[PDB]
Formats: C-alpha cells, sequence, structure tokens
C-alpha cells in the first residue's frame, strides 16, 4: 500500500498525549473555513481525556472509535471536504479524508505508513530504562496511561499485565507509550510483566523491525535494545560462573568492562563474539545460519582494524584470495598425524584428542 | 552567522524538561463541574417547584402526589411530548465520577455513590415493572391526551428531588479532570441494562415554557 496523496504524517513520542493545540481549522481552496472537525480514536476511553473546549476555534467537534469498513476500502480513499478529519495513534488504514491535506499525528510507523510523507520532530531521550525481575511493588495496569499517573513519576518498579484478549497492536501501543514516558522519566524504573513472554519476544522482534522503520528516517539515536531470552540466560551463567556482587547487576557494566580493555590486546572478546552469534536472526542467526557476518571493528585514527578473524588492512573484504597461503608442505596430513601420534604416546590419552593447523588472513 | 539547527534543537532539549511538569498541571484535580453547577442553578431555579417535592424516600409511588397531579393537569395544556420518554442516566450522571476517592475523601464515598446507583436502578426497574399500574391509579384523576408524559414527568422529577438532595451531600467536593474508568465502566454497563429496560417498556405514546423548559432541558440533558 502507500499513504493516499495528501496526506502527511506527523511522528512525536509527545502525541502519546493528545496535542489539543497544534491543529488549526482547515479550508478549501477558496479559504471555505471547515469549522465542522471529527476525529477517530482506538477506543471510546480514549475520547473520556479529550476537552471540547481546547478548540474554541470550532464550533462544531465530534469523536468517534475508529472501525475498518470493508466497501470503502480503496487505495485512494473516499474524499469528504465538508468536514476536517484527524486520526490520532490509527491502527488501520482509513477509507475516508476530510478538507485538503488530511494529517495524523501517532507516536508509531504502521507498515501502513511506509510510502508516505512523514516528519519526526524527533529528539533524544538519554535516559534508557530497563526491566527487573526477582522471581515493594507498584501494580501498575496494562493499558489506561494516566489511572497511575504521576505513580509513574513517584516509583520505579513497575508490574504490568494484559487481558487475554487484548489485540497485539494494542499491546505494542501501550508498550511504546510506556517505554516513551520512561525515556522522559529522570531514573530507570525496572518493568516487571506478568506474561509467558514467548510472544513478547516476538513483539521485540517487531520492535526491531518498527525501530528500524523509523531509522529509515530517524534521529538515529543510541536506542538501548537487547536480545532478551538467549542472551539473558547466557550472561547469567556468566556471571553464575563468575563471582555475583550483584545478580542484578546490567549487562552494559560487563559490557564497559570488557571495553577498558579491548583495544590494548587489539583483538575481540569472547563475549561480543558469542553476541551477534546467539541472536535468532541479528548474529551469526540460526534464523539462517549465517556467520557471515563478521565483524569488522575500527578505532579512531587507526589505519588497520580488527576483523572477527586477526588484524585486516582498511576497507578491504576480509582476506586475499591469494596470499602466503597455508602451503601444504605444512599441514601435511603425515606430518599432522606423527606429531599426533608422538603426542597421545606421550599422554597416555585414548581419545578426544584432534588438532588444526593455523591459517592465515591478510596479515600474517 | 550560524545556519545549522543545533541552536533550536538545544532549545528543544531545553524545553523538554517542562514537558512532564505541564502535564502533571493539566492532569490535576479541577476546582468545580459545572454540570453539578447546572444542577445547583436549575434547582428552584424556577417557580416555587421546589416545594411541591414533599416526596423522599427514593423508593415509593403516588405519595400523595395527586395535588400536585391536579396542576400537572393545568400543564396538559403544554405539549408534554417535549419530554423526553428516556431517561439519559449516564448522560446525566458521568460529571458525579470525576472523583478519585483517594483523595479529598475518606476512600468511602464511591461505596455510597455506587449503592445511590443500584438505587434508582431498581427504582427505574420498578417503573418498568408497574407503569401501566401506575397509569390507571393517576388515570384515576381523569385520562389526558400525554398522560404518559405526564407519569414519566412525574418520575423523573421525584427522581430529581432526590438526586438533588444527594447531591448536595457532596456539596461541590473538589473533581478530577477526569472520571474513574470503573466506576465510569459499571455505570456503562449499568446504564446498558437501564436503556434495555425501556427497550422492555415496549410501549407506545399516547409559549410561556421558559421556567419548565429549563427543567425539560435538564432532562434532555441540555449543553
Amino acid at each position: 500500500m502507500e499513504c493516499p496523496f495528501q496526506i502527511q504524517v506527523c511522528i512525536s513520542d509527545r502525541f502519546f498525549a493528545f496535542p489539543h493545540n497544534l491543529v488549526e481549522p482547515q479550508s478549501d481552496v477558496g479559504n471555505k473555513l471547515i469549522e465542522n472537525l471529527i476525529v477517530y480514536v482506538p477506543t471510546d476511553d480514549d475520547r473520556l481525556y479529550i476537552d471540547k473546549k481546547q478548540f474554541p476555534k470550532f464550533n462544531s467537534v465530534l469523536v468517534y472509535r475508529h472501525e475498518h469498513d470493508v466497501n470503502i476500502d480503496s487505495r485512494s480513499p473516499k474524499k469528504t471536504a465538508s468536514a476536517t478529519i484527524v486520526y490520532w495513534n490509527p491502527l488501520v488504514p482509513i477509507t475516508e479524508i476530510g478538507a485538503g491535506e488530511t494529517r495524523v499525528f501517532s507516536v508509531l510507523l504502521t507498515n501502513n505508513l511506509f510510502y508516505c510523507n512523514t516528519m519526526i520532530v524527533h529528539h533524544e531521550n538519554p535516559k534508557c530504562p530497563i526491566e527487573f525481575t526477582y522471581p515493594n511493588l507498584r501494580p501498575i495496569a496494562c493499558e489506561i496511561p494516566l489511572s497511575h499517573f504521576k505513580e509513574l513519576v513517584e516509583s520505579n518498579d513497575f508490574l504490568l499485565c494484559f487481558n487475554l484478549e487484548t489485540s497485539t497492536m494494542v499491546k505494542i501501543l501501550s508498550l511504546k507509550r510506556i517505554f516513551c514516558i520512561f525515556q522522559y522519566r529522570k531514573q530507570p524504573a525496572r518493568y516487571v510483566i506478568n506474561l509467558p513472554h514467548e510472544e513478547i519476544d516476538n513483539l521485540y522482534n517487531k520492535l526491531n523491525w518498527e525501530r528500524t522503520r523509523r531509522l529509515m528516517k530517524g534521529d538515529v539515536p543510541s536506542n538501548c535494545a537487547t536480545v532478551n531470552r538467549s542472551s539473558l540466560k547466557y550472561i547469567k551463567q556468566a556471571q553464575s560462573l563468575l563471582g555475583i556482587p550483584d545478580y542484578s547487576q546490567t549487562v552494559v557494566d560487563f559490557v564497559k568492562m570488557f571495553q577498558k580493555i579491548i583495544f590494548p590486546y587489539q583483538l575481540v572478546p569472547n563475549v561480543i563474539i558469542k553476541l551477534n552469534n546467539f541472536d535468532q536472526m541479528v548474529s551469526s542467526a540460526p534464523n539462517k545460519a549465517e556467520p557471515y557476518k563478521k565483524i569488522r571493528l575500527f578505532c579512531k585514527n587507526d589505519s588497520i582494524a580488527i576483523s572477527s578473524s586477526g588484524i585486516v588492512p582498511i576497507n578491504m573484504p576480509d582476506f586475499s584470495p591469494p596470499n602466503t597461503f597455508d602451503y601444504s608442505d605444512y599441514a601435511n596430513r603425515t606430518n599432522i598425524n606423527f606429531v599426533t601420534q608422538r603426542v597421545l604416546t606421550d599422554g597416555g590419552f585414548s581419545s578426544g584428542i584432534t588438532v588444526t593447523p593455523v591459517k592465515y588472513n591478510y596479515y600474517l | 552567522e550560524d545556519v545549522d539547527y543545533e541552536k533550536e534543537s538545544k532549545r528543544r532539549k531545553l524545553e523538554d524538561e517542562d514537558f512532564l511538569k505541564l502535564k502533571a498541571l493539566e492532569f490535576s484535580k479541577d476546582i468545580v463541574n459545572e454540570k453539578l453547577q447546572k444542577i445547583i442553578v436549575v434547582t428552584d431555579g424556577m417557580k416555587r417547584l421546589y416545594e411541591y417535592c414533599n416526596c423522599k424516600n427514593s423508593l415509593e409511588t403516588l405519595p400523595s402526589a395527586a395535588n400536585y397531579g391536579s396542576l400537572l393537569k393545568r400543564l396538559n395544556l403544554y405539549n408534554l411530548d417535549h419530554i423526553e420518554m428516556n431517561v439519559n442516566f449516564y448522560e446525566l450522571l458521568f460529571p458525579l465520577t470525576l472523583y478519585n476517592d483517594n483523595d479529598n475523601s475518606d476512600k468511602t464515598l464511591s461505596h455510597q455513590l455506587v449503592n445511590y446507583i443500584f438505587l434508582a436502578s431498581n427504582y427505574f426497574q420498578n417503573c418498568a415493572k408497574n407503569f401501566n399500574y401506575m397509569r390507571e391509579t393517576f388515570n384515576v384523576f381523569g385520562p389526558f391526551k400525554q398522560i404518559d408524559f405526564m407519569v414519566m414527568f412525574v418520575i423523573k422529577f421525584n427522581f430529581l428531588c432526590d438526586m438533588r438532595n444527594f447531591a448536595k451531600l457532596i456539596d461541590e467536593l473538589v473533581p478530577n479532570k477526569q472520571p474513574n474508568m470503573r466506576i465510569h465502566s459499571v455505570l456503562v454497563m449499568r446504564d446498558k441494562i437501564v436503556k434495555l429496560a425501556f427497550s422492555n417498556l415496549q410501549f407506545q405514546t399516547f409559549r410561556n415554557t421558559k421556567h419548565l423548559q429549563r427543567l425539560i432541558m435538564l432532562m434532555n440533558a441540555n449543553y
């Protein structure tokens, strides 16, 4: 699909609250101002927060829950300039448009909104929040924003839920809103969620797609994100095998700890290697068995880079097809075998020994 | 010259801090509810109509009303069909929900509100249960072209007197900018069954208004 001509998208996380100010009465050519205005929302609940008094510009304002019709379904929606129309955080494609250019103000780029005239007015929120799981707690209703308003200012320990019927779209939407408001918050509060969560990891993958979609036009934020199960358990094991001064210690802790030492050894930590290894997709990717995603790692002013596989000269395909090859006069099977026999003899070892000659890329 | 936007980007950075404060101010309680103000204004806001409403205890039918029914016969001059036969119910009672009971309260009031709601519900349920009986008991005083509307008014008015008393109990406690979600939803569903009771009624219907017109509008949810 695409956005029909004469419609525009404004993203702002602030639109998680209704931006009563911004909208202005549309008018047709000939200055035919249309003070009749109608607005559409995910639920009747949305209406309860929205105030007619904010719009003296208009004499006539109405609001309804959107519903996805059938018969009007068209790439080109029906037109009715006789009323201004607005959709606020709409979920699904709209079949009808108001006066002049219609505009939508939404937090989230749906796939429907891809091929579209879009603006973001974005800003970085530096503060990454966090999850935590213990298995005191604030019970936060999993949908209603302002039911717990100012509680989300006061506390940092937020329990979440959902009802069985909930549309996954609604789930994503609410989670997005919560994360935006958290990134506005001044301290990293802790998520806790009472759900089987496998589908939540699926929805996280969706979020990854979404964030990429944004980044197609985005602010290139350093937004924090993590694999949430494979990684999770692995790092847990890592800590367990180490001393555990804080079982609650954030991964980024260990990350930066290794950062302290990477450059002096000019070679890649196994932690980071297993990262981008055991993600389903953004890794060696068991999704498609793609270790080919070797990391080329560079630092300021370097004449050289660190590949997955040793030092490399800059901006070149990771390994020369020609080389000072591993000439078979070394790595002759026979020699390897003889050495192996020697070794096994000496060790008195019956089993479990294998050896392989080393190999070299651009540099030795 | 400094053609780059980063100046304004920093300005936005500055602004951002306010955002949360602004929103909190935009979500604090509100001083008063103009709907309750309208109730207090209209209550005896037209000639002497308070004094007829000796009726009380919220669970009564024909409480010696025939005296007032005489003046309703006189009112029969008017096209009482202007009265809505349906009861707006939730569409009037919504403003009462604008109260977080955690503050400006002992957290006890909502209980009494639900009790009053169920009271009025059973009231209207009995009204539907016995309307025709009521029709005849007042037709005692003589049939009229719009006796159905007269009965409707009798019901609504007798309710409204108690509603006035009940509201003046709260006496303009400070409302929230927004209603309680759960109280609202409970009201919604009970209103669903109430409008279902209006459907179950299955009846059919049988200027110097400005004073009584005020109360007529108020019953009809004029705003």
